[PDB]
C-alpha cells in the first residue's frame, strides 16, 4: 500500500493485500479502565502520606500506563496497613487537619484497611506533565501512627493526550528473560 | 466498566460510592483509528 | 432467631485484582464538568493502531541507508516484540505489560531521498523452521512485497500472524529459543543515484492485532 | 469382502476387507483458523499412497513385540517436498497394513494408530485396544484399513519437530506354520495423507 | 442498623469435595476455539463400553491355548474386578477408583486359529455358595453358553449381575472373603487339529454396567 | 453373540441372549467433569511453584484419570497454605514478574487461600503426552515466602483421545486389601 | 455441570469466574458406545 507518508494520516495495511484475510480481535485487556483498575504499591512515608499518583514507580504497570497520558481522571481506592487510626483529609486541607478524628478516620482492624476516596481536586482533570514537578494537585492525605504498606487503585479511569512508553533497551539483539516453565 | 464483575447491585448509593459527574452546555483515537485508509492507492492487476 | 451463615475458610482475602469495590467514607461529591475534552482514548490499541512510531537500527537511527556493493541485505530482525529494532516503539511499550499477542503488525516504509534518487525495495517474511535468506532471489519464495519510489513516498506492508498456536508470547525469559515467530527481511533491489539517502520506517498495530494477559515484570 | 480404496491417482483393491475403522472422527475439523490468517493452501497432489516395509513376523516373535512407525516418515515424493517448502501443515492419515500369508497360518496382529506415542510400557499394551485399531487374523483377513484425522494441541503442526501419529503393530498371538502355512509373513504398510493443508512457505536454498 | 447474622460453628471449613466455587482474581479471559475436536468423551463408562481390552493369563498372554488331554478346563477366575485376570483391563482401571458396581460384564472370545482348526467352547457362570465345577458336564447345570468356530470369529457372552444386594464391592481389604460374586469358567468341548492355537479374549462393560462411590486408595 | 471380532466394531452382549433382562444404569459418577472436580494435593516447592497438572502423582485418582486422556481442557482452582503473600503470574510471564504485587496477589489470611484461575495457555487444549517431558504449557506460576500445601481442582474438564489405565498387579490371584469394617 | 450443587446464582459474572469459550466457523465415544451391535447374528431357535 503506497501513500503520502508525510501527510500523517493513519494508514493501515492488511494481509488481504497479498491474499490473506483479517481475523477477529478481542481487545478487552488494552482498554484504559480495565488495565488501570488494579492495586499498585508505593513506598509510604512514616506518618504523613500525601496521596498523589506520581508516587507510583515509573517501571510498574499502573505507573507507566498512567504516565502514558497527559491528562487523567480517576476516583481512588486505597488499602493501607497501619498502626493506630488512619486519618484522611481532602485536597486543600491543612496538615493540622490530619490530627482530628472528625475528618474520615478508619479505626484499626486487622490486617488492613480498604477504603474508597472520591475525586476532590479543583481541576477538571489532573496532569502527568505540567510545564509551569507539577502543581499541588492530589487526592488528599492520610496519616497514622506508622504506615507500613500503601496501595493505590484507579477506578473510572479516563486518559487524554497520549505520551511515549519506553521498553527496556537490550544489549544484544533481543531482550531475553527467564519465562516461567517446568524443569521437566 | 473497569475491573468489576459483580452481578448484584451495590449496597451503597452512587452518591457515596463515586464522584458524581457534571455536564456542561474511545473517543478521538477510536475515530482516528477507524478512519485509517485500508485499501490500495493504485490500480491492482492480477 | 437470626439468619445463619457459614463463614467459609479460604474466602475473603485481599486479592489485588478482585472485582469487588471498597466501602465509601465521604459522600455526595460532585466533580467539575469534563465533557468534550480533546484527546480522549479508551483503549491503548486504538492509539497503537492510529499512531505509528519509529524503529531503531545500528547507530540509533530511525532510518536505513542504501548500500552500494555486492551484498544487498538492508535490514533483518525478528518478530519478537522484545527485539532490539522494535524496542523504541509504542507497540513494544504496550507489549511488555502483556504475555500474549495475536494478529498483524504493520510496517511503514517511507522514502526521504531527493527527486533524482530512485530505488526499489523488497520486504519478505521468513517463517520459523529454517535459517532466513541472505539474497532477494532466495527470499522471492517467501511471502514478500516489492515496491519502488515515486510520487507516493510511503508503503505499508502487513506482516501476518502465522503460527501453530493462535497466541504468541511477547518475550523469552532468558534461557533459549532460537528465533521463534520467524524473521522480517528488508532487501533493496535496485537504486539509481540513491547513494546515502534515508529510508525511514515506522511500526504500528494491524487491524486484527490483539494483546492479552496483563503482567508486570519491571522497567516502566 | 471386496473393497477398492483410492487416493489421488493411486488405487488399492483388497478382497479380505473386514471394514474400514474411522478413528476419533469421520469428518475433518475446521481448517481455516485464526492462527494463519487465511494464508492456507490445499495440496491435492500430495494425497496419494506411499509404501513402507514395516517388519517381518516369524514364529520366534512372542506376545508384545511392537513395531512403531512415527508419521510422517521419510518421503521422497511430493509430500516430502511439502515439508521442506512450508512451515505449517495439517493432515489425517489413511493407513492400510497388509500381512500376506495364507489361511493355514495362525496367530493374530493388532494394528493401531496412537496419538503421541512417546513412551510405551508392557502392561498397557494390554489396553492397546483403546486406540483406533484392527486385527489381522490370517484365518480370515490379511488387510487392515484405518482412517484417522489430524489431532493436536495446535490446529496446524510443524512436522520437523513434532510427529503426532504413531502406527504400532503388535503380535497378540504368535505365528504358527501348521503343515500348509507360510513360514514367515512380511508385513507392509500402505499410507496416504488426507486433506493436507500448508501455510508459511520457506525461502529456498538456491 | 445493619443485618444481623449468626456465624455458626461447624460450618465453613474447607472440604475437598464441596459444591462451592472459589473467588475470581483475573477476569474476562477468552479461550481459543475448541469446537469439533476429535475424540471427545464425557463419561468413562462410554469408553469402557465402546472399547474392550485384553485379559491376562499365566505366562502374561492375552490368549489361552487349547490343551489336548483328559482334563478340559481352559480358564477359571473370579468376578472380582481386582482379580489377576482382570488386572490389565480398562474396566478394572476404572473400578479401582470406585467402591461399588452393578450390572453386566461382557467377555469377548475371538479365535485366531487356522481355517483347518476347529473348536467348540463353553463359558459358564458359577454363582457363590458352593465350589466351582471342574467338568463341563458339571457346569452344564449353570448359566452357560456354548459356541463353535466358523466364519464369524468373535463370540460375546454377557456375565450377568446376580447378587443378594443390588451393589457389589470392587475389592476386599485384605482379610478374608472366600471367592464372593462367584466364578467365570471357560471350558473347551471338542477340538479338531487345534493343537496349540490361540483364543484371545477381551473384556468390557455391559449395557447396564454402573460404577459408583468414588474413592482414592493408591496405585495410579 | 457371534461376530467378526477382527473388524473392531463395538459389539455388546446382553443377558437377554440367555433369557435375562437388562436393567437401568446410573452413571453420574464416571463422567469426566464430576470425577475430576475435586482437590488433589501435590508436593510443593519452597517458593516458586509452576502450575502444571503433571505435578499430580500418577497413582492418585485425579492424576491417573487425568493421564487417561491425551488432550484436556480445564479451568483451575488452587488452595494454598503459605507464609507471606501469594503471587500468581499467567502463562508466558517472566519469573521476575513473580516479584511484583500488581500481578494477582492474595494477602495472607488464616488458614489457607482458595482462588480460581482461568485457562491462560496459548493452545486450544493441553496435552498429557507430547511426542516432540512435554512442551512448556501450564497454568502460570505462584510464589510466596514459603508454600507448605498446594491443592489443585480441575473445573469444566474436557478430555480427548483416551489412553490406558493400569491397576495394581497382584502377586496371588486376587489383590486383597483391608476394607474398613467394624471389629465386632 | 461438574461437582457444583448451589441453587443460588453466582455473585460474580461469567466473565470473571471462568474462561470464556470461542466458537469457530460425550461425544464420540457416546456415539461409538450407542452404535454397539446388541442382538444376535444367526437364526435364533427356541
Amino acid at each position: 500500500t503506497t501513500s503520502a507518508g508525510e501527510s500523517a494520516d493513519p494508514v493501515t495495511a492488511t494481509v488481504e493485500n497479498y491474499g490473506g484475510e483479517t481475523q477477529v480481535q478481542r481487545r478487552q485487556h488494552t482498554d484504559v479502565s480495565f488495565i488501570l483498575d488494579r492495586f499498585v504499591k508505593v513506598t509510604p512515608k512514616d506518618q504523613i502520606n500525601v496521596l498523589d499518583l506520581m508516587q507510583t514507580p515509573a517501571h510498574t504497570l499502573v505507573g507507566a500506563l498512567l504516565r502514558t497520558a497527559t491528562y487523567y481522571f480517576a476516583d481512588l481506592e486505597v488499602a493501607v496497613k497501619h498502626e493506630g487510626n488512619l486519618t484522611w483529609v481532602p485536597n486543600g486541607a491543612p496538615e493540622t487537619a490530619l490530627d482530628n478524628t472528625t475528618n474520615p478516620t478508619a479505626y484499626h482492624k486487622a490486617p488492613l484497611t480498604r477504603l474508597a476516596l472520591p475525586y476532590t481536586a479543583p481541576h477538571r482533570v489532573l496532569a502527568t506533565a505540567y510545564n509551569g514537578l507539577p502543581t499541588s494537585f492530589n487526592y488528599g492525605a492520610i496519616k497514622a501512627t506508622r504506615v507500613t504498606e500503601l496501595l493505590y487503585r484507579m477506578k473510572r479511569a479516563e486518559t487524554y493526550c497520549p505520551r511515549p512508553l519506553l521498553a527496556i533497551h537490550p544489549s544484544e539483539a533481543r531482550h531475553k528473560q527467564k519465562i516461567v516453565a517446568p524443569v521437566k | 466498566s473497569g475491573n468489576t464483575g459483580s452481578i448484584i447491585n451495590n449496597y451503597y448509593m452512587q452518591q457515596y460510592q463515586n464522584s458524581m459527574d457534571t455536564q456542561l452546555g474511545n473517543d478521538w483515537f477510536s475515530k482516528l483509528a477507524s478512519s485509517a485508509f485500508s485499501g490500495l492507492f493504485g490500480a491492482l492487476l492480477a | 432467631g437470626i439468619f445463619p451463615v457459614a463463614c467459609s475458610d479460604g474466602y475473603g482475602g485481599l486479592v489485588t485484582t478482585d472485582p469487588k469495590t471498597a466501602d465509601p467514607a465521604y459522600g455526595k461529591v460532585f466533580n467539575p464538568p469534563r465533557n468534550m475534552l480533546p484527546g480522549r482514548f479508551t483503549n491503548f490499541l486504538d492509539v497503537a493502531e492510529a499512531c505509528p512510531t519509529f524503529l531503531r537500527f545500528e547507530g540509533d537511527v530511525p532510518y536505513v541507508t542504501t548500500k552500494t556493493d555486492s551484498d544487498r541485505i538492508l535490514a533483518q530482525f525478528d518478530l519478537s516484540l522484545a527485539a532490539k529494532h522494535m524496542s523504541n516503539t509504542f507497540l513494544a511499550g504496550l507489549a511488555q505489560y502483556y504475555t500474549q499477542y495475536s494478529g498483524t503488525i504493520n510496517l511503514h516504509f517511507m522514502f526521504t531521498g531527493p527527486t533524482d534518487a530512485k530505488a526499489r525495495y523488497m520486504i519478505a517474511y521468513a517463517p520459523p523452521g529454517m535459517e532466513p535468506p541472505k539474497t532477494p532471489e532466495a527470499a522471492a519464495h517467501c511471502i514478500h512485497a516489492e515496491w519502488d519510489t515515486g510520487l507516493n513516498s510511503k508503503f505499508t506492508f502487513s506482516i501476518p500472524y502465522l503460527s501453530a498456536a493462535d497466541y504468541a508470547y511477547t518475550a523469552s525469559d532468558t534461557a533459549e529459543t532460537t528465533n521463534v515467530q520467524g524473521w522480517v527481511c528488508l532487501f533493496q533491489i535496485t537504486h539509481g543515484k540513491a547513494d546515502g539517502d534515508a529510508l525511514v520506517v515506522l511500526a504500528s498495530a494491524g487491524k486484527d492485532f490483539e494483546l492479552r494477559l496483563p503482567v508486570d515484570a519491571r522497567t516502566q | 469382502r471386496i473393497l477398492t480404496t483410492r487416493n489421488g491417482h493411486t488405487t488399492s483393491t483388497t478382497q479380505s476387507s473386514v471394514g474400514v475403522t474411522y478413528g476419533y472422527a469421520t469428518t475433518e475439523d475446521f481448517v481455516s483458523g485464526p492462527n494463519t490468517s487465511g494464508l492456507e493452501t490445499r495440496v491435492v497432489q500430495a494425497e496419494r499412497f506411499f509404501k513402507t516395509h514395516l517388519f517381518d513376523w516369524v514364529t520366534s516373535d512372542s506376545f508384545g513385540r511392537c513395531h512403531l512407525l512415527e508419521l510422517p516418515t521419510d518421503h521422497k515424493g511430493v509430500y516430502g517436498s511439502l515439508t521442506d517448502s512450508y512451515a505449517y501443515m495439517r493432515n489425517g492419515w489413511d493407513v492400510e497394513v497388509t500381512a500376506v500369508g495364507n489361511q493355514f497360518n495362525g496367530g493374530c496382529l493388532l494394528v493401531a494408530m496412537v496419538p503421541e506415542l512417546c513412551s510405551i510400557n508392557k502392561r498397557e499394551l494390554y489396553q492397546l485396544t483403546l486406540f483406533p485399531h484392527q486385527f489381522i487374523n490370517p484365518r480370515t483377513n490379511m488387510t487392515a484399513h484405518i482412517t484417522v484425522p489430524f489431532v493436536g494441541v495446535n490446529r496446524y503442526d510443524q512436522y520437523k519437530v513434532h510427529k503426532p501419529w504413531t502406527l504400532v503393530v503388535m503380535v497378540v498371538a504368535p505365528l504358527t506354520v501348521n503343515t500348509e502355512g507360510a513360514p514367515q509373513i512380511k508385513v507392509y504398510a500402505n499410507i496416504a495423507p488426507t486433506n493436507v493443508h500448508v501455510a508459511g512457505e520457506f525461502p529456498s536454498k538456491e
